[PDB]
Protein backbone atom coordinates (compact mmCIF):
# COMPACT_ATOMS: atom_id res chain seq x y z
CA UNK A 1 0.00 0.00 0.00
CA UNK A 2 1.31 3.42 -1.02
CA UNK A 3 0.14 6.22 1.29
CA UNK A 4 0.00 9.91 0.43
CA UNK A 5 -1.41 12.93 2.21
CA UNK A 6 -4.85 14.06 1.06
CA UNK A 7 -4.35 17.77 0.34
CA UNK A 8 -1.80 20.57 0.58
CA UNK A 9 -2.09 24.30 -0.09
CA UNK A 10 0.34 27.15 -0.72
CA UNK A 11 0.45 30.67 -2.11
CA UNK A 12 2.34 31.46 -5.33
CA UNK A 13 6.01 31.59 -4.44
CA UNK A 14 5.43 29.38 -1.40
CA UNK A 15 7.00 25.98 -0.89
CA UNK A 16 5.27 22.59 -0.64
CA UNK A 17 6.66 19.14 0.17
CA UNK A 18 4.77 16.01 -0.86
CA UNK A 19 5.24 12.85 1.20
CA UNK A 20 4.93 9.35 -0.26
CA UNK A 21 4.89 6.51 2.25
CA UNK A 22 5.18 2.73 1.93
CA UNK A 23 3.13 0.50 4.23
CA UNK A 24 5.98 -2.02 4.05
CA UNK A 25 8.01 0.46 6.09
CA UNK A 26 10.75 2.10 4.02
CA UNK A 27 11.35 3.39 0.50
CA UNK A 28 14.77 2.88 -1.06
CA UNK A 29 16.25 3.89 -4.40
CA UNK A 30 15.28 0.43 -5.68
CA UNK A 31 11.59 1.39 -5.43
CA UNK A 32 12.09 3.83 -8.35
CA UNK A 33 9.61 6.37 -7.03
CA UNK A 34 7.66 7.93 -9.90
CA UNK A 35 5.67 11.16 -9.47
CA UNK A 36 2.75 11.72 -11.87
CA UNK A 37 0.91 15.03 -12.29
CA UNK A 38 -2.77 15.33 -13.29
CA UNK A 39 -4.35 18.66 -13.99
CA UNK A 40 -8.03 18.75 -14.99
CA UNK A 41 -8.49 18.86 -18.78
CA UNK A 42 -4.85 17.76 -19.21
CA UNK A 43 -3.35 14.32 -19.65
CA UNK A 44 -1.43 12.62 -16.88
CA UNK A 45 2.26 13.47 -17.10
CA UNK A 46 5.31 11.92 -15.45
CA UNK A 47 7.29 14.67 -13.70
CA UNK A 48 9.88 12.64 -11.77
CA UNK A 49 11.07 9.08 -12.27
CA UNK A 50 13.56 6.87 -10.47
CA UNK A 51 13.46 8.98 -7.28
CA UNK A 52 15.08 12.13 -8.69
CA UNK A 53 15.22 12.14 -12.52
CA UNK A 54 13.21 15.00 -14.04
CA UNK A 55 11.33 14.80 -17.29
CA UNK A 56 12.94 17.00 -19.97
CA UNK A 57 10.18 19.62 -19.97
CA UNK A 58 9.49 19.90 -16.23
CA UNK A 59 10.94 23.04 -14.59
CA UNK A 60 13.63 22.71 -11.94
CA UNK A 61 11.37 24.10 -9.21
CA UNK A 62 10.31 20.43 -8.93
CA UNK A 63 12.66 18.04 -7.15
CA UNK A 64 12.41 14.49 -5.86
CA UNK A 65 14.48 12.65 -3.28
CA UNK A 66 14.19 10.25 -0.34
CA UNK A 67 13.85 11.69 3.18
CA UNK A 68 13.73 9.39 6.20
CA UNK A 69 12.49 6.30 4.38
CA UNK A 70 9.85 8.34 2.55
CA UNK A 71 9.79 9.55 -1.04
CA UNK A 72 9.36 13.31 -1.32
CA UNK A 73 8.38 15.74 -4.08
CA UNK A 74 9.13 19.39 -3.27
CA UNK A 75 7.90 22.42 -5.21
CA UNK A 76 10.05 25.46 -4.40
CA UNK A 77 8.09 28.59 -5.28
CA UNK A 78 4.88 26.91 -6.40
CA UNK A 79 2.96 28.35 -9.34
CA UNK A 80 -0.72 28.59 -10.16
CA UNK A 81 0.00 26.21 -13.04
CA UNK A 82 1.04 23.67 -10.36
CA UNK A 83 -2.52 23.44 -8.97
CA UNK A 84 -3.08 19.76 -9.73
CA UNK A 85 -3.22 16.21 -8.40
CA UNK A 86 0.08 14.43 -7.74
CA UNK A 87 0.38 10.64 -7.62
CA UNK A 88 3.26 8.55 -6.33
CA UNK A 89 4.17 5.11 -7.66
CA UNK A 90 6.63 2.63 -6.15
CA UNK A 91 8.33 -0.36 -7.77
CA UNK A 92 8.58 -3.68 -5.94
CA UNK A 93 10.92 -5.62 -8.26
CA UNK A 94 8.01 -6.83 -10.43
CA UNK A 95 5.24 -4.20 -10.41
CA UNK A 96 4.25 -0.62 -9.70
CA UNK A 97 1.76 0.37 -7.02
CA UNK A 98 0.13 3.80 -7.12
CA UNK A 99 -0.93 5.91 -4.16
CA UNK A 100 -4.25 7.64 -3.62
CA UNK A 101 -3.02 11.03 -4.84
CA UNK A 102 -2.36 14.38 -3.12
CA UNK A 103 -4.30 17.45 -4.24
CA UNK A 104 -2.15 20.59 -4.28
CA UNK A 105 -4.14 23.84 -4.32
CA UNK A 106 -2.48 27.20 -5.00
CA UNK A 107 -4.25 30.11 -3.32
CA UNK A 108 -4.91 33.46 -4.97
CA UNK A 109 -7.80 32.74 -7.32
CA UNK A 110 -10.68 35.02 -6.28
CA UNK A 111 -14.12 33.84 -5.24
CA UNK A 112 -16.66 33.39 -8.04
CA UNK A 113 -20.41 33.14 -7.56
CA UNK A 114 -22.06 30.24 -9.43
CA UNK A 115 -24.16 30.92 -12.52
CA UNK A 116 -27.30 28.75 -12.37
CA UNK A 117 -29.59 27.98 -15.31
CA UNK A 118 -32.50 25.56 -14.90
CA UNK A 119 -34.12 24.00 -17.99
CA UNK A 120 -37.64 22.52 -17.86
CA UNK A 121 -38.52 19.31 -19.72
CA UNK A 122 -38.61 19.72 -23.48
CA UNK A 123 -41.78 19.45 -25.49
CA UNK A 124 -40.02 16.69 -27.45
CA UNK A 125 -39.23 14.66 -24.30
CA UNK A 126 -42.71 15.14 -22.84
CA UNK A 127 -44.16 13.67 -26.05
CA UNK A 128 -42.15 10.48 -25.40
CA UNK A 129 -43.64 10.40 -21.86
CA UNK A 130 -40.40 11.30 -20.10
CA UNK A 131 -39.48 14.39 -18.09
CA UNK A 132 -36.05 15.58 -17.00
CA UNK A 133 -35.00 18.81 -15.28
CA UNK A 134 -31.47 20.00 -16.09
CA UNK A 135 -29.71 22.37 -13.66
CA UNK A 136 -26.43 23.76 -15.03
CA UNK A 137 -23.94 25.39 -12.63
CA UNK A 138 -20.83 27.09 -13.99
CA UNK A 139 -18.10 29.67 -13.36
CA UNK A 140 -17.77 29.23 -9.59
CA UNK A 141 -14.63 29.09 -7.46
CA UNK A 142 -13.76 27.32 -5.26
CA UNK A 143 -15.19 23.92 -6.24
CA UNK A 144 -17.29 23.20 -3.15
CA UNK A 145 -21.00 23.31 -3.97
CA UNK A 146 -24.30 21.90 -2.66
CA UNK A 147 -27.32 21.19 -4.86
CA UNK A 148 -30.83 20.81 -3.44
CA UNK A 149 -34.08 20.31 -5.36
CA UNK A 150 -37.57 21.46 -4.41
CA UNK A 151 -40.94 20.32 -5.71
CA UNK A 152 -43.32 23.19 -4.94
CA UNK A 153 -41.79 24.15 -1.58
CA UNK A 154 -40.80 20.67 -0.35
CA UNK A 155 -37.41 18.97 -0.89
CA UNK A 156 -36.82 16.18 -3.41
CA UNK A 157 -34.24 13.41 -3.06
CA UNK A 158 -35.54 10.58 -5.26
CA UNK A 159 -34.52 11.01 -8.88
CA UNK A 160 -31.65 13.46 -8.30
CA UNK A 161 -28.31 12.81 -10.01
CA UNK A 162 -25.47 15.30 -9.57
CA UNK A 163 -22.00 15.41 -11.11
CA UNK A 164 -18.82 16.12 -9.20
CA UNK A 165 -17.60 19.71 -9.79
CA UNK A 166 -14.92 19.77 -12.48
CA UNK A 167 -12.72 22.63 -13.66
CA UNK A 168 -13.49 24.40 -16.93
CA UNK A 169 -10.75 25.68 -19.24
CA UNK A 170 -10.69 29.08 -17.47
CA UNK A 171 -9.83 27.40 -14.11
CA UNK A 172 -13.34 27.94 -12.71
CA UNK A 173 -15.53 24.99 -11.76
CA UNK A 174 -18.79 23.71 -13.23
CA UNK A 175 -21.42 21.12 -12.36
CA UNK A 176 -24.75 19.70 -13.49
CA UNK A 177 -27.70 18.15 -11.65
CA UNK A 178 -30.50 16.10 -13.20
CA UNK A 179 -34.00 15.40 -11.85
CA UNK A 180 -35.77 12.67 -13.84
CA UNK A 181 -39.54 12.66 -13.31
CA UNK A 182 -42.64 11.25 -14.93
CA UNK A 183 -44.81 13.60 -17.00
CA UNK A 184 -47.59 13.12 -14.45
CA UNK A 185 -45.21 14.20 -11.68
CA UNK A 186 -44.05 17.21 -13.70
CA UNK A 187 -47.51 18.72 -14.25
CA UNK A 188 -48.74 17.79 -10.74
CA UNK A 189 -46.66 20.51 -9.03
CA UNK A 190 -46.96 24.28 -9.52
CA UNK A 191 -43.21 24.55 -9.88
CA UNK A 192 -39.77 22.92 -9.42
CA UNK A 193 -36.63 24.62 -8.09
CA UNK A 194 -32.86 24.05 -8.19
CA UNK A 195 -31.19 25.81 -5.25
CA UNK A 196 -27.39 25.92 -5.36
CA UNK A 197 -25.41 26.64 -2.18
CA UNK A 198 -21.94 28.12 -2.56
CA UNK A 199 -19.82 29.50 0.30
CA UNK A 200 -22.89 29.97 2.49
CA UNK A 201 -24.94 31.73 -0.22
CA UNK A 202 -27.86 30.09 -2.02
CA UNK A 203 -28.84 30.74 -5.65
CA UNK A 204 -32.32 29.50 -6.57
CA UNK A 205 -33.81 28.93 -10.03
CA UNK A 206 -37.41 27.90 -10.70
CA UNK A 207 -39.28 26.41 -13.67
CA UNK A 208 -42.96 25.63 -14.15
CA UNK A 209 -45.14 23.82 -16.72
CA UNK A 210 -46.97 27.16 -17.06
CA UNK A 211 -44.47 28.44 -19.64
CA UNK B 1 6.79 17.10 -28.04
CA UNK B 2 6.04 13.63 -26.70
CA UNK B 3 2.66 12.30 -27.81
CA UNK B 4 0.96 8.97 -27.12
CA UNK B 5 -2.42 8.09 -28.64
CA UNK B 6 -4.38 5.03 -27.51
CA UNK B 7 -6.96 3.20 -29.61
CA UNK B 8 -8.86 -0.07 -29.75
CA UNK B 9 -11.04 0.30 -26.66
CA UNK B 10 -14.65 -0.76 -26.85
CA UNK B 11 -17.40 -2.81 -25.24
CA UNK B 12 -17.18 -6.62 -24.98
CA UNK B 13 -19.05 -9.30 -23.07
CA UNK B 14 -17.37 -11.05 -20.12
CA UNK B 15 -15.00 -13.61 -21.61
CA UNK B 16 -14.28 -11.69 -24.80
CA UNK B 17 -11.02 -10.28 -26.12
CA UNK B 18 -9.73 -6.86 -27.13
CA UNK B 19 -6.43 -5.43 -28.37
CA UNK B 20 -5.18 -1.96 -27.44
CA UNK B 21 -2.62 0.02 -29.41
CA UNK B 22 -0.65 3.20 -28.75
CA UNK B 23 1.01 5.34 -31.44
CA UNK B 24 4.15 7.02 -30.08
CA UNK B 25 5.95 10.04 -31.52
CA UNK B 26 8.15 12.96 -30.53
CA UNK B 27 10.90 10.83 -28.98
CA UNK B 28 13.08 7.78 -29.60
CA UNK B 29 10.47 5.18 -28.70
CA UNK B 30 12.90 2.24 -28.47
CA UNK B 31 14.98 3.88 -25.71
CA UNK B 32 12.34 3.85 -22.97
CA UNK B 33 10.32 1.34 -21.00
CA UNK B 34 6.61 1.53 -21.80
CA UNK B 35 3.74 1.02 -19.37
CA UNK B 36 0.01 0.35 -19.39
CA UNK B 37 -1.97 1.98 -16.57
CA UNK B 38 -5.72 1.79 -16.00
CA UNK B 39 -8.24 3.50 -13.73
CA UNK B 40 -11.70 2.10 -13.00
CA UNK B 41 -14.44 4.67 -12.31
CA UNK B 42 -14.28 5.67 -8.65
CA UNK B 43 -11.19 3.57 -7.91
CA UNK B 44 -7.56 4.65 -8.09
CA UNK B 45 -4.76 4.18 -10.59
CA UNK B 46 -3.69 0.57 -11.16
CA UNK B 47 -0.48 -0.28 -12.99
CA UNK B 48 -1.01 -3.13 -15.47
CA UNK B 49 2.19 -3.98 -17.33
CA UNK B 50 5.52 -2.70 -18.62
CA UNK B 51 8.02 -3.81 -21.26
CA UNK B 52 11.77 -3.57 -21.93
CA UNK B 53 13.32 -1.44 -24.66
CA UNK B 54 13.47 -4.56 -26.87
CA UNK B 55 10.82 -6.81 -25.28
CA UNK B 56 13.31 -9.00 -23.41
CA UNK B 57 11.67 -8.05 -20.07
CA UNK B 58 7.94 -7.92 -19.35
CA UNK B 59 6.07 -7.60 -16.05
CA UNK B 60 2.37 -7.88 -15.27
CA UNK B 61 0.19 -7.13 -12.27
CA UNK B 62 -1.22 -10.19 -10.52
CA UNK B 63 -4.90 -9.73 -11.49
CA UNK B 64 -3.79 -9.77 -15.12
CA UNK B 65 -1.20 -12.57 -15.48
CA UNK B 66 -2.19 -15.32 -17.89
CA UNK B 67 -4.80 -13.16 -19.65
CA UNK B 68 -2.97 -10.05 -20.93
CA UNK B 69 0.12 -9.73 -23.10
CA UNK B 70 2.22 -6.60 -23.59
CA UNK B 71 4.32 -6.16 -26.71
CA UNK B 72 6.06 -3.44 -28.66
CA UNK B 73 7.07 -3.07 -32.27
CA UNK B 74 10.44 -1.52 -32.45
CA UNK B 75 10.07 -0.69 -36.13
CA UNK B 76 6.70 1.22 -36.16
CA UNK B 77 6.66 3.21 -32.73
CA UNK B 78 3.74 1.19 -31.38
CA UNK B 79 2.83 -0.30 -28.00
CA UNK B 80 0.20 -3.04 -27.77
CA UNK B 81 -1.84 -4.72 -25.06
CA UNK B 82 -3.62 -7.95 -25.97
CA UNK B 83 -6.40 -8.67 -23.46
CA UNK B 84 -8.01 -12.12 -23.39
CA UNK B 85 -10.70 -13.65 -21.17
CA UNK B 86 -11.79 -10.19 -20.10
CA UNK B 87 -13.55 -9.84 -16.74
CA UNK B 88 -16.00 -7.30 -15.37
CA UNK B 89 -13.22 -5.89 -13.16
CA UNK B 90 -11.17 -5.00 -16.25
CA UNK B 91 -13.55 -2.11 -16.99
CA UNK B 92 -11.40 1.04 -16.93
CA UNK B 93 -9.83 3.75 -19.03
CA UNK B 94 -6.46 2.41 -20.18
CA UNK B 95 -3.48 4.76 -20.42
CA UNK B 96 -0.29 4.52 -22.46
CA UNK B 97 2.38 5.85 -20.12
CA UNK B 98 6.10 6.37 -19.52
CA UNK B 99 8.00 7.24 -16.36
CA UNK B 100 8.80 10.67 -17.83
CA UNK B 101 6.56 12.72 -20.08
CA UNK B 102 2.85 13.02 -20.79
CA UNK B 103 0.66 9.93 -20.83
CA UNK B 104 -1.92 9.34 -23.53
CA UNK B 105 -5.52 10.48 -23.29
CA UNK B 106 -6.66 6.89 -22.82
CA UNK B 107 -9.27 4.62 -24.38
CA UNK B 108 -12.26 3.26 -22.50
CA UNK B 109 -12.57 -0.52 -22.07
CA UNK B 110 -15.98 -1.73 -20.87
CA UNK B 111 -16.50 -5.39 -19.97
CA UNK B 112 -20.25 -5.85 -19.52
CA UNK B 113 -23.05 -8.01 -20.88
CA UNK B 114 -25.33 -4.97 -21.12
CA UNK B 115 -26.08 -4.09 -24.73
CA UNK B 116 -25.19 -0.83 -26.44
CA UNK B 117 -27.83 1.89 -26.04
CA UNK B 118 -27.98 4.99 -28.22
CA UNK B 119 -28.83 8.35 -26.69
CA UNK B 120 -31.87 10.57 -27.04
CA UNK B 121 -31.23 14.21 -27.98
CA UNK B 122 -33.71 16.85 -26.80
CA UNK B 123 -33.51 20.63 -27.32
CA UNK B 124 -33.07 22.91 -24.30
CA UNK B 125 -34.91 25.95 -25.60
CA UNK B 126 -34.10 29.36 -24.07
CA UNK B 127 -36.53 31.83 -22.55
CA UNK B 128 -28.66 30.32 -22.61
CA UNK B 129 -29.80 27.31 -24.65
CA UNK B 130 -28.46 23.82 -25.14
CA UNK B 131 -29.23 20.18 -25.77
CA UNK B 132 -29.58 17.10 -23.59
CA UNK B 133 -27.99 13.74 -24.44
CA UNK B 134 -30.14 11.30 -22.48
CA UNK B 135 -29.73 7.61 -21.60
CA UNK B 136 -26.81 6.00 -23.44
CA UNK B 137 -24.22 3.28 -22.86
CA UNK B 138 -21.30 3.08 -22.97
CA UNK B 139 -19.13 6.21 -22.96
CA UNK B 140 -18.17 8.53 -24.62
CA UNK B 141 -20.26 11.10 -26.49
CA UNK B 142 -18.99 14.01 -28.60
CA UNK B 143 -20.92 17.28 -28.95
CA UNK B 144 -20.38 20.15 -31.40
CA UNK B 145 -22.46 23.20 -32.30
CA UNK B 146 -23.29 24.19 -35.90
CA UNK B 147 -20.76 21.69 -37.27
CA UNK B 148 -17.99 22.92 -34.97
CA UNK B 149 -18.13 26.55 -36.10
CA UNK B 150 -18.34 28.04 -32.59
CA UNK B 151 -15.87 27.16 -29.84
CA UNK B 152 -16.36 29.94 -27.25
CA UNK B 153 -19.53 30.46 -25.26
CA UNK B 154 -20.18 26.69 -25.43
CA UNK B 155 -19.72 24.32 -22.48
CA UNK B 156 -20.23 20.54 -22.50
CA UNK B 157 -20.49 19.15 -18.97
CA UNK B 158 -19.01 15.79 -17.92
CA UNK B 159 -21.60 13.04 -18.11
CA UNK B 160 -23.43 11.70 -15.08
CA UNK B 161 -24.06 8.03 -14.31
CA UNK B 162 -27.75 7.53 -13.55
CA UNK B 163 -29.17 5.13 -10.98
CA UNK B 164 -30.37 3.18 -14.02
CA UNK B 165 -26.94 2.31 -15.37
CA UNK B 166 -27.07 4.65 -18.34
CA UNK B 167 -25.28 7.95 -18.90
CA UNK B 168 -26.45 11.47 -19.70
CA UNK B 169 -24.70 14.78 -20.38
CA UNK B 170 -25.69 18.26 -21.53
CA UNK B 171 -24.09 20.99 -23.64
CA UNK B 172 -25.20 24.63 -23.42
CA UNK B 173 -24.46 27.79 -25.43
CA UNK B 174 -24.85 31.45 -24.47
CA UNK B 175 -25.92 33.82 -27.24
CA UNK B 176 -27.47 37.29 -27.53
CA UNK B 177 -31.26 37.43 -27.56
CA UNK B 178 -31.06 39.32 -30.86
CA UNK B 179 -29.28 36.28 -32.31
CA UNK B 180 -32.19 33.96 -31.46
CA UNK B 181 -34.42 35.12 -34.31
CA UNK B 182 -31.77 35.41 -37.03
CA UNK B 183 -29.12 32.79 -36.28
CA UNK B 184 -29.46 29.01 -36.23
CA UNK B 185 -28.23 26.77 -33.40
CA UNK B 186 -27.82 23.04 -34.09
CA UNK B 187 -25.94 20.78 -31.66
CA UNK B 188 -24.24 17.74 -33.20
CA UNK B 189 -24.28 14.63 -31.01
CA UNK B 190 -22.28 11.58 -32.08
CA UNK B 191 -22.30 8.32 -30.09
CA UNK B 192 -20.02 5.96 -32.02
CA UNK B 193 -20.65 2.76 -29.97
CA UNK B 194 -24.33 2.79 -31.01
CA UNK B 195 -23.83 4.33 -34.49
CA UNK B 196 -25.93 7.31 -33.35
CA UNK B 197 -25.30 10.63 -35.09
CA UNK B 198 -28.04 13.21 -34.40
CA UNK B 199 -28.31 16.93 -35.17
CA UNK B 200 -31.03 18.72 -33.20
CA UNK B 201 -32.45 22.16 -34.00
CA UNK B 202 -32.49 23.97 -30.66
CA UNK B 203 -35.21 26.53 -30.91
CA UNK B 204 -37.18 28.98 -28.72
C1 LIG C 1 12.76 -2.27 -13.79
N1 LIG C 1 12.77 -0.86 -14.20
C2 LIG C 1 11.48 -0.43 -14.76
C3 LIG C 1 10.56 -0.34 -13.53
C4 LIG C 1 11.52 -0.14 -12.34
C5 LIG C 1 12.90 0.03 -13.03
C6 LIG C 1 13.25 1.43 -13.52
C7 LIG C 1 14.61 1.43 -14.22
O1 LIG C 1 14.89 0.53 -14.97
O2 LIG C 1 15.37 2.33 -13.97
C8 LIG C 1 12.14 1.98 -14.42
O3 LIG C 1 12.60 3.16 -15.11
C9 LIG C 1 12.62 4.32 -14.43
O4 LIG C 1 12.35 4.41 -13.26
C10 LIG C 1 12.97 5.47 -15.30
C11 LIG C 1 13.16 5.28 -16.66
C12 LIG C 1 13.49 6.35 -17.47
C13 LIG C 1 13.63 7.61 -16.93
C14 LIG C 1 13.43 7.81 -15.58
C15 LIG C 1 13.10 6.74 -14.76
C16 LIG C 1 11.70 0.93 -15.43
Amino acid sequence: VVIQESALTTSPGGTVILTCRSSTGTITTSNYANWVQKKPNHVFTGLIGATSIRAPGVPVRFSGFLIGGKAALTITGAQTEDDAMYFCALWYNTHYVFGGGTKVTVLGQPKAAPSVTLFPPSSEELQANKATLVCLISDFYPGAVTVAWKADSSPVKAGVETTTPSKQSNNKYAASSYLSLTPEQWKSHRSYSCQVTHEGSTVEKTVAPTE
Amino acid sequence: EVQLVESGGGLVQPGGSLRLSCAASGFIFSSDWMNWVRQAPGKGLEWVANINQDGSEKYYVDSVKGRFTISRDNAQNSLYLQMNSLRAEDTAVYYCAKELGPWGQGTLVTVSSASTKGPSVFPLAPSALGCLVKDYFPEPVTVSWNSGALTSGVHTFPAVLQSSGLYSLSSVVTVPSSSLGTQTYICNVNHKPSNTKVDKKVEP
